[PDB]
């Protein structure tokens, strides 16, 4: 049994599975949170090719250990217990704004309602071989020492801090790519 | 007998280095020893090893949490004792492998170097200071403050058909580990085009 | 001991600087997903209570984590920043079970850094 867990923006927990042996069946998903001793069954199932393939739990911003089991009826096929935030995927940066000053730029965006996140800005000119990066605790990243005369491509994302959330989280998806030369927006680069 | 100390982390292993010396180098250090007590894992105290005019200890005993008393002793007599925390006297290691590549296409110079702290377990945030000036004659150095191991120098900022000298240093920037500027890296040189 | 008189921000600084790194060094080579997470905590005083227990109270299989560098630093941080912690100290004295237990510690320390996140431990409205 191969499993995937995603805690979308501290809102929804999605546990998905795949198991070729149990293809001719609907495996059932049973869960509970710490202390709440009796298991409850999934009330929101994901299906694939007509059979159960995942579960959606409304987690409502809660930081707990989710204890779960997938069963071939009564017989448990897979059992695990994980801190849900370890599988956190923050949402994509919203309301991204750029303010230029000579050879510098300050990128701001809407901060999330939860802490210990890194708001990362990546950028490059056609002369750069790879993306350069600057990140901060809040969505107010200032990148000094650029060239007003060059075109720069930019994009932002939110990461969870490994010291707080652990190593297996997902970065958010990157926000829309924007191009800038001489403090004005552009089409291509 | 006033003195200074600096620590350096994860030097030749998981081991840390503590270095102390007198402010007055014209001092007869005959029979004067440095002892550090407190904030150690398995022992109460350690005695530093003398090498010419400096004292040092390479050890894994430092807890890196809390203050230690560093004493200048003559026999069992304490001449002067200072309380300090190993985590607040960190001297960053100097960057290395400084390289400059002229990019005609970009009309600039790409400066790169290696930051040793990035390979360490603790202290993974340092501030860099890149300094450059023409290799011939006297000039006030131009300084660039960076948090990464690369920067560019636009062609227009430099004099044409000239040789430049460039060097870099680092300092801890961390909310826990505090300390001192590293020594400067060895200097590299480059030539500017027409 | 009551961990409500601790300087949490100072303890948090110590965790992020070195202790976190020492736990990672101890766990080196094990799959993150390899140990099931079983020990939970709520608020900072409760997390320090559970960290206290797992790091220093001797269990079966893992007799002693107390000599480990991460434990010695944890003892150091609590003696400095929790008043009356050293005045309550009891004055006498790698297994596949120790790695399990240290995995549990990593989770509690991480939860200690998320005190504002809500849990099943609810019902607290007021006037
Ligand atoms: C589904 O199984 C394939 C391998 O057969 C794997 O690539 C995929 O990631 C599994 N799905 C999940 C949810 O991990
Ligand atoms: C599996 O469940 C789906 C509905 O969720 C249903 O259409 C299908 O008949 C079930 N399969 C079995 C094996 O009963
Ligand atoms: C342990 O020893 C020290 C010194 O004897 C003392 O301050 C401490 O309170 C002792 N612990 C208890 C519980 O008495």
């Amino acid at each position: 049994v191969q499993i995937q867990i995603i805690y979308f923006n501290l809102e929804t927990v999605q546990v998905t599975w795949n198991a070729s042996k149990y293809s001719r069946t609907n495996l059932t998903f049973h869960y509970r949170f710490n202390g709440d001793e009796a298991y409850d069954q999934c009330t929101n199932y994901l299906l694939q090719e007509g059979h159960t393939s995942g579960c959606l739990l409304d987690a409502e911003q809660r930081d707990d250990i989710l204890y779960f089991s997938i069963r071939n009826g009564t017989h448990p096929v897979f059992t695990a217990s994980r801190w849900m935030v370890y599988y956190l995927k923050p949402s994509s940066p919203k309301h991204v704004r750029f303010s230029w000053h000579q050879d510098a730029v300050t990128v701001t965006c809407s901060d999330l309602s939860y802490g210990d996140l890194l708001y990362e800005v990546q950028y490059r000119s056609p002369f750069d071989t790879e993306w350069q990066s600057k990140q901060e605790n809040t969505c107010n990243v200032t990148i000094e020492g650029l060239d007003a005369e060059k075109c720069y491509s930019f994009w932002v994302r939110v990461k969870a801090m490994e010291d707080v959330y652990g190593p297996d989280t997902y970065p958010s998806d990157w926000s829309e790519v924007t191009c800038w030369q001489r403090g004005e927006i552009r089409d291509a680069c | 007998h006033s003195f200074w100390c600096h620590s350096q982390l994860e030097v030749d292993g998981s081991q840390h280095l503590l270095t102390c010396a007198f402010n007055d180098s014209d001092i007869n250090t005959a029979n004067l020893e440095f002892q550090i007590c407190g904030a150690l894992l398995r022992v109460k105290c350690l005695t530093l090893n003398k090498l010419q005019d400096i004292y040092f200890i390479k050890t894994s005993e430092f807890l890196l949490i809390g203050s230690s008393n560093i004493c200048v002793k003559l026999g069992q007599k304490n001449l002067t004792c200072k309380n300090m925390a190993i985590n607040t006297i960190v001297k960053a290691e100097a960057p290395s492998d400084l390289k400059v590549v002229y990019r005609k296409e970009a009309n600039d110079f790409l400066v790169t170097f290696n930051a040793p702290h990035l390979k360490k377990k603790y202290l993974k945030k340092v501030k860099h200071d890149v300094a450059y000036r023409p290799a011939r004659g006297e000039s006030n150095w131009t300084h660039v403050s960076l948090f990464h191991t690369r920067t560019t120098i636009p062609q227009r900022k430099l004099r044409p058909k000239a040789m430049y000298e460039i060097k870099v240093r680092s300092i801890p920037h961390n909310d826990y580990f505090k300390g001192f500027w590293s020594e400067w890296s060895p200097s590299s040189t480059f030539e500017t085009p027409e | 001991y009551d961990f409500t008189n601790c300087d949490f921000e100072k303890i948090k600084a110590a965790y992020l600087s070195t202790i976190s790194k020492d736990l990672i060094t101890y766990m080196s080579g094990t799959k993150s997903t390899e140990f099931q997470n079983t020990v939970s905590c709520s608020n900072r005083p409760h997390c320090l209570t559970e960290i206290q227990s797992l790091t220093f109270n001797p269990t079966a299989g893992c007799a002693s984590l107390a000599k480990e560098m991460f434990a010695m630093k944890t003892k150091a941080a609590l003696a400095i920043w929790c008043p009356g912690y050293s005045e309550t100290q009891i004055n006498a004295t790698t297994t596949n079970k120790c790695l399990e237990q240290v995995s549990q510690l990593q989770g509690l320390w991480r939860r200690f850094n998320r005190p504002l996140l809500k849990q099943q431990g609810t019902k607290h409205h007021h006037h």
